[PDB]
């Protein structure tokens, strides 16, 4: 049992994926000056804990703009239109000891999803509301939203070959936490934070729940999103 | 082994060689290869199938050595996922085209 | 077939450059040579981008990352004279495009072009890596116009340019009609962060959308 | 958690009873020549599991010829003569934590037991049924049989001093498996593993099993035998 | 007089023509990992003998798979799908003094004959018929067989110049017993034992057998194989 503090924020903990082998990092000119915040940003920012139940097919957060509401990170995201950030996430699920399960925790860089009815677009407010994690379906759905049917997760590919992605299994049997470390992955060292999703931090339930007549019907997921490393654009002149 | 952590139970996973024939019973896949996966004790166990190649496969099954014993409180039915990967090193040699494609 | 004992250890062909850098026909059209003085069926358009035909875009999406020389050679017949005389433009990203085959954007001092005449060696044109970031993007999780506008998941950053392509024979006697073969390959290639193989089949070539497909093909039970 | 493998077998396992403190080992002339398989015969022949019920009175194997089926050892059995070998023998029993209960797990060499209704003999084939375990009784029976009533196991000794031959206690509230070392009691070097049966492993439930409506209704006690240092005698000329 | 032993199978022989130069040798990965048998195996396989008449026009074996009936050999053949073997073949024929002829004993690798009426098949019985041997015909036949004239063996060839292979002349005037070592010659280091036939070990009498009134009409062939250094397939886990 390790007593994690950041800032503010203290979480309490009992192996880490660190993301492509690689721990976040700053982009380390005058034409070009970043400004390196440190002071808070870097704390803990638990989500809503989300019910896990018999019938649960999966949930997705988009970031980095599903910290968009959270404090000076989701503050500095409107100051600034450039950023990058690493964001350590921890995942427990508190569950029993005689509830069975397991989860998929994975970050998914760049997770372009289908629309529902293909020969059309959805209208935004689809992929992502902040904080709330928009589920999966059990089977195909129709409208003009996202395909959010498990076992094509969102990409159209297969949804168990998921794992080449910086992932982590939850087996309630034995763990309940994971942690991920994802070294902010992009193409260009800095980007707008509204308009592009670096990574979808998707939960997979591939073994469903179970439990009997007397447990509660329902597991708690926690997550807690750590923005490392974070840097912006300057303000100031030259 | 994604199942209750008070689930205990055996499984009994079977190899066969790529020329012989599937075991028909339990005794008969003991008397080959495999391996009296003890659940209680370990919740994952790993083999590493060699000889397997194209230019008449093997067989991995499973059998119940015990049934799966469970308390009051745990549920009865339980899964089993599977994973599959390059053991050590794997050799390629002609690219094609992919089938899946049409 | 029977099955050998495959002996050998060997991984050169499963590199990436042994894998993707393969010229494959991604690009046929139809141009003629006279006749409809403002017309679009004179010229070639074909915008360079990697979603052009499924077997070579199932290879592009085995990577989310990646960045790469191309370097194309066409394959240009005739029908039915003197001997022909062709051109192959290439417009960088930043570049005119032109509107029928007499505009002024085909003398561009910025658009290279080859002026291969019939019957010699195929022509050849090479291109750099263009984009602006540091690798073309395969997938962009992202919105083209800021505050979640339209045009999903289309960046700016993966383009590559565009490959008009007409006579420059002013006239003929009778009809010539000509067909191009545009033979693509990726060169010098490097690849990041692996995803897995697409499932679903596609439906359009400018996004990912697709039709809930099963995993894989059915069997009796699970046991035979 | 130790996973022992011998040859193609391998089990998983959780301290060993020696038996009379020798481990078995090797009869070491040219008038009579030993044979030394080692190869194979020394795996893991687990046995079929058996069911562990609240009115289970108990059960015994009758070794060598138990493994008589068994492979190359229960092969060797036909072309040999001759032999001996040490019967290394787990016996896991895998309950919940809720159960409860006691086994004696003895090994009994020379186990020479009755005829149910004396003044006469049993046809041979009630004494031992290869590879399935002859069940005792809780009282006393009639018939041509083995007189197979607990308190007097087979021998007609008190069945709670059993406890004086190479023993093992499973008590399901501290420990799972046992484990024996029976390194060839005979009054003879070499002996024909069909007249003879070196010994008789019988499990006897001492406490009963004992569990709530909810429990799995029994508990499978999973038998496990490795044949050492198997040695046969010779069938080339000198 | 040497008296050779291998393993429980001891023969009485009386110079080696060692197979292309080479003496048969074992295959030296954790991809695929070789099992060598070496117990057993390499004994002495006695054919039937064969009666060598004035009229005897030859006779023909198909290896691997004549051994397929032959004890462990013809055992382990069943069981591996993949081998090799280098195959020691001595051929007494134990004539008399008065007793004149001469035999070709060639191995003739890779020995792919032709149909008695081509433009079909023969029923894949006609090629080899396990320990028995199929004779040659002096002359041409017809039906869904093997083309078995001499002057035109089984492939097509002279039969004069097989000369060319691993061969030895059992001149009755001289000398009574060949040997030939056959170092496995296949394109791929292990194949399978009953697909494919990696030589023939074919006898043929040049100079046909003569005697007078008084002798015994005929003069048998004695065929004894020690398949050497055969390995085969794993059957383990890695």
């Amino acid at each position: 049992v390790r007593s994690m503090t950041l800032g503010n924020s203290t979480i309490t903990t009992q192996n880490v994926v660190v993301g492509y082998g690689e721990w976040p990092s700053y982009l380390s000119t005058a034409e070009d000056q970043p400004t390196q915040p440190d002071v808070a940003t870097c704390r803990f920012y638990t989500l809503e804990s989300v019910q896990w139940e018999k019938t649960s097919p999966g949930w997705w957060w988009k970031f980095p703009e599903a910290l968009k509401n959270m404090g000076l990170f989701g503050q500095n995201m409107h100051y600034h239109y450039l950023g990058r950030a690493g964001y350590t996430i921890h995942v427990q699920c508190n569950a029993s000891k005689f509830h069975q399960g397991c989860l998929l925790v994975v970050c998914v860089p760049e997770a372009e999803m289908g629309c529902a009815d293909t020969d059309t677009t959805f209208p935004a407010t689809e992929l992502t509301t902040e904080d709330t994690p928009h589920v999966f379906t059990s089977d195909s759905i129709t409208g003009k939203k996202v395909q959010a049917a498990v076992c094509n997760a969102g990409m159209g590919v297969g949804v168990g070959n998921l794992t080449i992605f910086p992932h982590q299994w939850i087996n309630l049997r034995t763990n309940n936490s994971a942690t991920i470390v994802i070294p902010y992955i992009n193409s260009v060292p800095m980007d707008n934070m509204f308009r592009h999703y670096n990574f979808t931090l998707m939960i997979i339930p591939f073994a469903p729940l179970n439990f009997t007549d007397g447990a509660t019907a329902y597991v708690p997921i926690t997550v807690t999103i750590a923005p490392m490393y974070a840097e912006y654009n300057g303000l100031r002149l030259a | 082994f994604c199942g209750s952590a008070m689930a205990t139970g055996k499984l009994l996973i079977s190899y066969s060689p790529p020329g012989a024939s599937v075991p028909t019973s339990r005794k008969d896949a003991m008397l080959g290869t495999h391996i009296v996966w003890d659940i209680g004790l370990q919740s994952s166990c790993v083999l590493c199938v060699p000889w397997i190649s194209q230019s008449s496969a093997g067989y991995i099954t499973c059998w119940y050595q015990t049934n799966i014993v469970v308390p009051p409180g745990a549920p009865t039915s339980c899964d089993v996922l599977c994973f599959a990967s390059a053991c050590n090193d794997f050799s390629v040699r002609l690219l094609r085209d992919t089938p899946f494609m049409a | 077939q029977t099955r050998h004992v495959v002996n050998f250890h060997s991984r050169s062909e499963s590199t990436i450059e042994n894998f993707m850098g393969r010229a494959a026909c991604v690009f046929m059209d139809q141009y003629k040579i006279n006749g409809e003085e403002t017309s679009t069926d004179r010229f070639a358009v074909w915008t360079i981008n990697i979603r052009e035909m499924a077997q070579l875009r199932r290879k592009c999406e085995m990577f989310t990352y990646m960045r790469f020389d191309i370097e194309m050679t066409m394959v240009i017949t005739s029908c039915q004279m003197p001997v022909l005389t062709h051109q192959i433009m290439y417009v960088p990203p930043g570049g005119p495009i032109p509107a029928k085959v007499d505009g002024y954007e085909w003398q561009t001092s910025t658009n290279p072009s080859v002026f291969w005449t019939e019957g010699n060696a195929p022509p050849r044109i090479s291109i750099p890596f263009i984009s602006v970031g540091n690798a073309y993007s395969s997938f962009y999780d992202g919105w083209s116009h800021f505050t979640q506008d339209g045009t999903y998941g289309y960046t700016t950053l993966n383009a590559m340019g565009k490959l008009y392509i007409r006579h420059v024979n002013r006239s003929s006697p009778h009809q010539i009609t000509s067909t191009i073969r545009v033979y693509f390959k990726p060169k010098h290639i490097k690849a990041w962060v692996p995803r897995p193989p697409r499932l679903c089949p596609y439906i359009n070539k400018r996004d990912v959308n697709f039709v809930v497909t099963e995993i894989t093909d059915s069997r009796t039970s699970i046991t035979d």
